């Protein structure tokens, strides 16, 4: 049972954080991940993790998004900071499929966003 | 730092591998007395002696034939025209009375070896296969008993005491007398071997965090495959088994003076799905790599120049494995890899006689198959198991395959006295089944 929480209205800028909660068998046994909708378009990459640690971004947010995962809350974090008006849309977060296709292109899970501005 | 970890696991290597250099059953043939004096007095040459008494057997049966049987003649009386001393005798030589050898066998090699030292051919040729049987069953036992040491003393005292016993049981084995002794020292060592290299391995990665993880362990990829590189070229100044053992049995004692639980994988029918296929690879890739490694050592016409080949090839495999991962998917690498190793066998199968070099290539292609395989279940077992992982794994997997690894020298070996290429269709079918079973691993109702 995947459910998102936060996001505002920020004016012009500045920083927020966005939380991803599990059920206890997601947390420890496979691979989360979040997606963007970007509405008017298709879907979107931001970012990956899994239980190692080690972490993907996206090509035109590297370096502006920070991925933290959680062991006594079952939650997984995303940090985001310095925004552009470009960067606005839905957050998913999902569940991916490894065995199949890319990698990070199919899905099995979604808990159906939720909407933060710029 | 880095170089003593380096140096063990190179060190270990050899323990596992030494038995294609210590034992090679050179060619024999049997001894009859009596036959020396009558050879020197009108001699003729040293090399076709045994094409006028040494009975042959061209076309096949030579096994229990020309290498264990003699023809009871009187080779004392001086009647003979030193040409075709039997034909004279009798122009038909198929009715001749045969038996046993008495006396013993005379070998055709510069160096020395067990086999040789032991008389260990015709009825004992069983015997051989005991050497890897107590070292297999040894591996089986110690990953069992290693972990009540540790808890019991602490990780640091085992690791000096377990490298102390193998250094001491070296040396020991190396001054062995009889059979009995070899084969009671190979059992300790073997266990004592895995008890300090699993401690080793277990240290090194709480050293060593996760970011590097995969590094560091294609680091100690490397270092396996350069320490047993190194062999080759030591076993090339040191044709004698003693000689040989006391070399690599020196250096070690020289540089040493709400939780998740495993119930939880097999109540959920997705997660029980998934750890079987992967128990049934990893015991598969297990079974064949040693399969062929000693099933080339059996037979290799060149052995130095062919494992030296093999070790070299063996390399880029990792390289590749690691290219690979964000490229594409996870179970077309493994598909690929492990349909590789059959068409592989069934390719050597049919090889009509020809020269070395194309049996070299079809090795070294196979080799990296096999290779490219493992890498691949190593990373997404890292990848998708929890934070316990290493106590489970090296348990649970050791001793899966530690039980296949007792059985197999004793297949290798005995089923080659019916047909030489038995063994080659087994590996055919597990290789060509194997790549049959990655095709359920995908989850159904998976829609982009």
């Amino acid at each position: 049972q995947l459910q998102e929480s936060g996001g505002g209205l920020v004016q012009a800028g500045g920083s927020l954080r966005l939380s991803c909660a599990a059920s206890g068998t997601i947390f420890y046994y496979e691979i989360m991940g979040w997606y963007r909708q970007a509405p008017g378009k298709e879907r979107e990459f931001v970012a990956t993790i899994d239980q190692g640690g080690i972490t993907n971004y996206a090509d035109s947010v590297k370096g502006r998004f920070t991925i933290s995962r959680d062991n006594a809350k079952n939650t997984v974090y995303l940090q985001m900071n310095s925004l552009k008006p470009e960067d606005t849309a839905v957050y998913y977060c999902a569940v991916p499929d490894v065995f199949v296709g890319r990698g990070w292109d199919y899905l099995i899970y979604w808990g159906q966003g939720t909407q933060v501005t710029v | 730092a880095f170089l003593i970890l380096c140096l063990l696991s190179a060190a270990f290597a050899p323990i596992c591998v030494g038995i294609v250099f210590l034992g090679f059953t050179p060619d024999h043939h049997c001894q009859s007395p009596g036959v020396a004096e009558l050879s020197q007095r009108c001699g003729w040459s040293p090399a076709e002696e045994l094409n006028y008494t040494v009975p042959g057997l061209g076309p096949a049966g030579e096994a229990f034939l020309g290498q264990c049987r003699r023809y009871e003649v009187d080779w004392n009386q001086s009647a003979l025209s030193c040409v075709d001393p039997l034909a004279s005798l009798a122009t038909n030589r198929s009715h001749l009375p045969l038996g046993p050898c008495q006396d013993g066998w005379v070998y055709d090699t510069p160096g020395s070896s067990i086999v040789t030292e032991f008389n260990l051919v015709c009825a004992d040729s069983w015997k051989l296969d005991l050497f890897q049987s107590c070292l297999n069953a040894g591996f089986l036992f110690g990953s069992l008993g290693v972990g009540y040491f540790a808890d019991r003393f602490g990780r640091k005292l085992c690791l000096l005491g377990t490298v102390l016993v193998n250094a001491v049981s070296g040396v020991l084995m190396a001054f062995s007398p009889n059979y009995m002794s070899m084969l009671l020292f190979r059992l300790l060592q073997g266990l004592v071997s895995k008890g300090n290299w699993m401690a080793g391995y277990t240290l090194i990665t709480e050293f060593v965090g996760s970011g590097s993880r995969r590094t560091v362990a294609i680091m100690y990829q490397m270092a396996f495959t350069v320490g047993l590189v190194a062999l080759t070229g030591l076993a090339y100044a040191l044709p004698h088994w003693r000689w040989l053992q006391l070399a690599v049995s020196l250096p070690t004692f020289l540089f040493l003076l709400l939780s998740p639980s495993f119930a939880d994988l097999f109540r959920t029918p997705r997660l029980r799905k998934r750890t079987f296929i992967l128990m049934y690879l990893w015991f598969t890739d297990s079974v064949l790599y040693q399969g062929l490694i000693l099933h080339m050592g059996a037979t290799s016409g060149n052995l130095y120049l062919d494992f030296l080949y093999s070790a070299l090839v063996e390399i880029p495999g990792a390289f590749i494995a690691l290219i690979t991962i964000d490229r594409v998917g996870r179970i077309y690498p493994m598909a690929m890899s492990n349909l590789l190793a059959g068409a592989a066998c069934l390719v050597m199968i049919f090889i009509s006689p020809d020269l070395h070099w194309l049996n070299i290539i079809i090795m070294c292609v196979g080799r990296m198959g096999i290779t490219i395989a493992i890498q691949m279940i190593c990373l997404v077992n890292a990848e998708l198991y929890p934070t316990f992982v290493r106590n489970l794994g090296v348990m649970v997997c050791s001793s899966l395959c530690d039980i296949g690894g007792i059985i197999t020298p004793f297949i290798v070996f005995r089923l080659r006295e019916v047909w030489q290429a038995l063994p080659l269709i087994l590996f055919a079918v597990l290789g060509l089944l194997a790549a049959g079973v990655t095709l359920l691993l995908p989850e159904t109702k998976g829609v982009a």
